[PDB]
RNA sequence: UUGACCUCAAAUCAGGUAGGACUACGCGCUGAACUUAAGCAUAUCAAUAAGCGCAGGAAAAGAAAAUAACCAUGAUUCCCUCAGUAACGGCGAGUGAAGCGGGAAAAGCUCAAAUUUGAAAUCUGGCAACAUUUCUUUUGUUGUCCGAGUUGUAAUUUCAA
RNA sequence: UUGGAUAUGCCAUAUAAAGCGCUUUCGAAGAGUCGAGUUGUUUGGGAAUGCAGCUCUAAAUGGGUGGUAAAUUUCAUCUAA
RNA sequence: GUGAAGAGUUUCU
């Protein structure tokens, strides 16, 4: 159907037809507010295959995020410690900044449940990406049993904890020998724990 | 296969069967639908601009030249050698 | 003090195997009952065994 | 369609099935997936592309897929009027597969 | 500072160690837990077996490979041989492996000689009871809780006690092999580059 | 002129929902220095203290874009072992995992990509009736109408196919 | 309190949905993502282990992994976003 | 981003 046809056409970002809507929608998402409802996903295709769905209860957000690194907030460059810590430039936030736009919105929609997020744009200054989220107080959702486990409330902010698709990336949670450092916290834990058994 | 664990077929001789399909390894095949899909995004959407000029410099026999550009815009040589003979067909698909 | 202080203490089994062998070969010793503390004097037989 | 389904209900309990009291139905076709497939399956004798669909890529290969397909289609206007036609709000594109003998 | 005899130190004790200790007080707690849990599992399930009939499956690696063990599950061509659908099997205490796979006609009738074992021992009560139906049984009466390590074990392979020793073994030369063996193996890309400049360099000679 | 659609508002509109607290344990962000190196800057202390966000009865992880290199294994977690080892390190002080093997427990699955097209087969809300209850406190069913929805709600499928 | 039993005694669920079975032609499979460079950080991970910024930016038997950078040819294994 | 001259199939003022 059309799904195929928007999805192979996504992959052409510097196909003149994309490069013009890009811009259009850049100059039209600056002119609204930095985190702005949307009417329906710019993205139908993308947004049906990360879990939305055309019905009520589920809910597109837009939002803006500055471009960038991060700047250590330290007074005036003053870091009052050891030259390995005096940088304050060319440093990295550890989290995604899809990561960021995922907490703004949920912050801004106490009541719903981010469900994930994807790219729609960016210049040199902003990313733009618009937000899934789903109310869980919504009957045709709580009544759904396809998107119903959200409902409980260990799902509560999962962005905040990093348990959207991207939360889990930045988290480096993955299969294998390349993350071996895995959960960081709790492999920690396991290695500097000093087990010492009852010898009898 | 001598049964022995040094040498070219090292390892212990058992049967040998015929494992069984597994639809998984099928991945990068090119179906039919798909095929036709992509041609008519590529009749929608053109060439991006680094593809319209590492085409120039095949149309112009600067093949060492197209190589090089296409490794620096995609990353790995490998890509590039597969971009340079898709666009190849390209332009000998227009000829 | 720690709660991580060593408070069991491994025998290896034989040993402990051994150990239990003496002590029921003492039992059949009426000096090391009376030895003891046992009062055993008035008693039939040792080792003492009655029916099932 | 309530109307129908009692016809077929009543005549499903003495006659034969609700074919036997229902003929083929004539009408445009909807759904962007569907009309989609029906251009590429050459099923589509006519299609007829809204002029205002808001994420304009929805649409923006179906001229290209349907002159491939050598299917005839229009570009026109209002998303709204075509939606008019299939009582909905709004519709991106209506295809034409079949037409009854006194319209050819 | 080190004077004394022995190993240079090398102890792990610069972070905050003592605020990680685990100590095991509870180990036999956690033992009469576990054992509690396993009764009380036992005693929900019954008459089905408490642990589930597994694969025997040869162990990776040059270590172990000469062993058998316990697998996860049966493949779908072993329960395919041994006539059981892979949607039928879960229903009945059998495990499917989708992942592991029959290399060896050995691994594969190993396999499916423990599900023919294991159907052969197995009751199967009707949906319904009191209307047995296909692929159940009629004589449910004596149903119990048991093993199926006690029905199907895993068997580590046996051995050849003696046999002849033959004219070609006393003919053999096991060292020599092991070191030409070796050898060959490790010259054959030598062998095949030379093979190339063998026969092309050579083409040159025709025209 | 009206109406449709789109986009955007307002209302003490009808019904909901979030915030604060508890932080032993849990998931993240941010982030020192004392200290050790017999000085000291890399290193170490430490991916620690302090700071900030967010949960549950557990959390997180999880049905391989995993191992291996075998006669192969087979989601995740935890224990023992691997192992103070491979490796990192002013190769200084120091640091330091993983595959196999044994054991605890075991469980497997859902979508998006498909034309239902001889029938949006889907869903929410209002109203009415009828049931139901840890419970006049709970939880539904049917009818009807209105909304949602074709810029796609259902149904068969999820690669093991 | 159908959890088990003749779970009896009975409700009347039960008329159309699954299992294997030969033959075909098929078999849609997630993109500013993967991957590359570079900077910072992190790791035991060593001509980059994970994470993040910025630049470049994919493919269809493709793509990932196979712990020494590179080009090529095989093989194995997995099937990301 | 969009257009015009000039420079020994191109991008520089
Ligand atoms: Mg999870
Ligand atoms: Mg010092
Ligand atoms: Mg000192
Ligand atoms: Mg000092
Ligand atoms: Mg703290
Ligand atoms: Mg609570
Ligand atoms: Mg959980
Ligand atoms: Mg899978
Ligand atoms: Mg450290
Ligand atoms: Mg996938
Ligand atoms: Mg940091």
């Amino acid at each position: 159907g059309a799904y195929k046809y928007l999805e192979e056409l996504a992959k052409k970002k510097q196909s003149d037809v994309n490069l013009f809507l890009s811009r259009v929608r850049a100059w039209e998402y600056r002119q609204m507010n930095v985190i702005h409802r949307a009417s329906r996903p710019s993205r139908p295709d993308k947004a049906r295959r990360l879990g939305y769905k055309a019905k009520q209860g589920y809910v597109i957000y837009r939002i803006r995020v500055r471009r960038g690194g991060r700047k250590r907030p330290v007074p005036k460059g003053q870091t009052y410690g050891k030259p390995v810590h005096q940088g304050v430039n060319h440093l990295k936030y550890q989290r995604s900044a899809r990561c960021t736009a995922e907490e703004r919105v949920g912050r801004y929609c106490s009541n719903l449940r981010v469900l994930n997020s994807y790219w729609v744009n960016q210049d040199a200054t902003y990313k733009f990406f618009e937000v899934i989220l789903v109310d869980p107080s919504h009957k045709a959702i709580r009544r759904d049993p396809r998107i119903n486990w959200i409902v409980n409330p260990v799902h509560k902010h999962r962005e905040s904890r990093g348990l959207t698709s991207i939360g889990k990336k930045s988290r480096g949670i993955g299969k294998g020998h390349r993350y071996n450092n895995s959960p960081q916290h709790a492999t920690w834990l396991r290695h500097n724990t000093l087990s010492l058994r009852r010898y009898r | 296969a001598p049964g022995l664990v040094v040498g070219l077929n090292k390892g212990k001789t058992l049967t040998k069967r015929q494992l069984p399909e597994r639809p998984s390894r099928r991945k990068g095949h090119l179906s039919k639908r798909t095929a036709f899909v992509r041609s008519i995004v590529r009749e929608v959407a053109g060439f991006a601009p680094y593809e319209r000029r590492v085409m120039e410099l095949i149309r112009n026999s600067q093949d060492k030249r197209a190589r090089k550009l296409a490794k620096k815009r995609l990353g790995t040589l490998k890509r590039a050698k597969g971009k340079i003979e898709e666009l190849t067909s390209v332009i000998q698909s227009s000829r | 003090t720690k709660t991580w202080r060593k408070w069991h203490v491994k025998v290896n089994q034989n040993e402990k195997r051994y150990a239990i062998s003496s002590a029921v070969a003492a039992s059949g010793v009426p000096s090391l009952l009376l030895a003891r503390g046992h009062r055993i004097e008035e008693i039939p037989e040792v080792p003492l065994v009655v029916d099932d | 369609k309530k109307q129908r389904l009692v016809a077929e209900a009543e005549a499903v309990a003495n006659g034969k099935s609700a074919q036997d009291v229902s003929k083929k139905p004539y009408n445009v076709k909807y759904g962007l997936n569907h009309v989609v497939a029906l251009i590429e399956a050459k099923k589509a004798k006519l299609v007829l592309i809204a002029s205002d669909v808001d994420p304009i890529e929805l649409v923006v290969f179906l001229p290209a897929l349907c002159k491939k397909m050598g299917v005839p289609y229009a570009i026109v206007k209002n998303k709204a009027r075509l939606g008019t036609v299939i009582h909905q709000k709004t519709a991106a594109v209506l295809a034409v597969t079949e037409v009854r003998e006194e319209d050819k | 500072a080190i004077h004394v005899k022995g190993q240079l130190p090398n102890a792990h004790f610069h972070k905050d160690w003592q605020r990680y200790v685990k100590t095991w007080f509870n180990q036999p707690g956690r033992k009469l837990r576990r054992r509690q849990a396993r009764q009380t599992k036992a005693a929900k399930i019954a008459p089905r077996p408490v642990e589930a009939i597994r694969p025997a499956v040869k162990p990776p690696t040059i270590r172990y490979n000469m062993k058998v063990r316990a697998g996860r599950g049966f493949t779908l061509e072993e329960l395919k041989a041994a006539g059981v659908s892979r949607r039928v099997a879960s229903t009945i205490g059998i495990p499917v492996d989708h992942r592991r796979r029959n290399r060896s006609e050995e691994s594969l009738q190993r396999n499916v000689e423990r599900i023919k074992v294991y159907l052969a021992h197995l009751i199967v009560f009707p949906r319904k009871a009191g209307q047995p139906k296909k692929g159940d049984a009629t004589d449910v009466s004596g149903a119990e809780q048991t093993d199926v390590a006690a029905v199907l074990p895993i068997t580590q392979e046996a051995v050849e006690e003696a046999k002849p020793i033959t004219e070609e073994a006393k003919n053999f030369n096991a060292f020599s092999t092991l070191s030409n063996e070796r050898a060959y193996a490790r010259y054959a890309g030598a062998r095949a580059a030379f093979q190339k400049k063998r026969a092309e360099e050579a083409e040159a000679k025709k025209k």
